[PDB]
Order: structure tokens, then sequence, then C-alpha cells
């Protein structure tokens, strides 16, 4: 199957240089195009690049552009992020990702308008039950029929895995114990039934225009 | 003067395919700035199809 590996983080003193390698196995990465995306503890998630496969055209973000570099090897089928003169801000977990076949690979730890509202901050379902967790957003995010909504699950050392595309569809590899709906200003991400290794952080993100911004981040609890 | 407007019951299910193939893994350079052009290329490809 799709595997991505991460490699290179770790702790780096103020001001130096820092390479984080990620490996890629089951797929072609000489096709499918690569990304970066970056955590910060507690906060949600920020896009910190994007690139090609044919290493033509780079895109990152406008504020993050003088400290960082990506690279990658469609021999080897690894990319590389090169960060320079690394700040208090850069004690982050980044994070390799697919083209989103959308999957995100495990990330690395560095120790140095639209209005997504997650429904409800914190919620606690017992095991084997279906547990509903509601989404709004601020302006339009549907366009030509489709939601373009993700669903993603991060829990505390792991990364988030992407559970439900385009708000309609199941993906690859998790079993059929998740559902989506909803309409055009408000999604529904139910989960049946209720197991003991679902007790993460949910997040709904929507990437219909500029800006990419990410949810609020919905814990979920497990009784006992 | 407009040509496509993109309303249209064929042109919108036109329009969501794309946008269906875009969300299930990747595409090219990215879209919300559309040009006729590139649906005169659509089209004419479709022109070569059929023929």
């Amino acid at each position: 199957e799709v595997k991505l590996l991460e490699s290179g983080g770790g702790l780096v003193q103020p001001g130096g240089s820092l390479k984080l390698s990620c490996a890629a196995s089951g797929f072609d990465f000489s096709e499918y195009w690569m990304s970066w995306v970056r955590q910060a503890p507690g906060k949600g998630l920020e896009w910190i690049g994007e690139i090609n496969p044919d290493s033509s055209s780079i895109d990152y973000t406008p504020s993050l552009k003088d400290k960082i570099i990506i690279s990658r090897d469609n021999a080897k089928k690894t990319l590389y992020l090169q960060l320079s003169k690394v700040r208090s801000e850069d004690t982050a977990l980044y994070y390799c990702a697919r083209p989103r076949m959308d999957y995100w690979g495990q990330g690395t730890s560095v120790t140095v308008n639209i209005v997504l509202t997650q429904s409800p901050a914190s919620l606690a379902v017992s095991l084997g039950q279906r547990a509903t967790i509601s989404c709004r957003a601020s302006e339009s995010v549907d366009s030509y029929g489709s939601s373009f909504v993700h669903w993603y699950q991060q829990k505390p050392g792991q990364p988030p895995k992407l559970l439900i595309f385009l708000a309609s569809k199941l993906e690859s590899g998790v079993p059929a114990r998740f559902s989506g709906s909803g309409s055009r200003t408000d999604f529904t991400l139910t989960i049946d039934p209720v197991e003991a290794d679902d007790a993460a952080t949910y997040y709904c993100q929507q990437t219909n225009e500029d800006p990419y911004t990410f949810g609020g981040g919905t814990k979920l609890e497990i009784k006992r | 003067f407009q040509l496509v407007n993109y309303t249209d019951t064929i042109p919108a299910r036109i329009m969501q395919q794309w946008r269906t193939s875009d969300s299930r893994d990747h595409t090219r350079v990215d879209w919300k700035r559309p040009k006729y052009t590139s649906a005169l290329t659509y089209d004419g490809v479709k022109v070569m199809a059929e023929a």
C-alpha cells in the first residue's frame, strides 16, 4: 500500500540549518505531487508548501519563503525539506503528504473569508455507539455539485489520516465506520460503530478557495 | 460577450467532473480564474474523440 516515512527530525539549535527527508514506498513519486504542512503544538495545521514531480514549480506560503526550501528525488522517491535560520516558532510537527489517493505521512517534530467552526468542542461517546460531529462554514464551499471538504483524525503523536474525502466518500484502507453528509453550509461526520482506537481530534478542512483553512479541532473521548 | 457563463446543466456537469478529477488525487496548475481557451481546448479534444 501507500507508505510515507519522515526522518531527520528532533532537536536543532537556533540559527542553524536543518534537513528533513521523506521516503515513499508503494507508489510512483515521479508522477504524483508532494506537499509539506506544518502544525504547531495545540494549534491548527499550516500548509508549508507543495512541489510537483518534475521539480519545475515549487509553491509555498507568501510569509515563509525566505526560510523554506523544497526538493525531491524521483530516482530515490524521497522528498527533502531544508530550513535555515530557525526561530522559536520552528518548534512544530512537519508532515509530508501525497497530492491531496490522498494520504499523509507521519511527519517529524522539530524543537528549537471562510470560517470553519466545529461542533462540539469535546464529547464522550461509549464503545459501539454512533457519534455525530457538525461543521459550519461561513462562506459557500459548494462548487460544481461537490463539497470539497476533507475530514481527518489526528491523535497525540499520530498524524492526521485522511478519513473522509469530498464529504460523501470513504477513503481506502479505513473501514466502513465513518460516513459523511451535509449541505452547503453544514457538514456532518457520523461514526458507527465507535471503537476505542478512534479517540483522537477530528478536523474538517475545506480548500475550495483561498485561503485553505483548517478546522478548530474536536476531541473524541471513549467512555468506560 | 460570453460564450460560457458556466451555469447550464451539461457545462455544470463538466465542471463537476473536472472538480471531482481534481479532488481524487491531483492535477496540474490551479484554477478559480478560468479561461475560455481551456473550454475550447476541451471541446476540440471532444470533437477529435467523436471523430
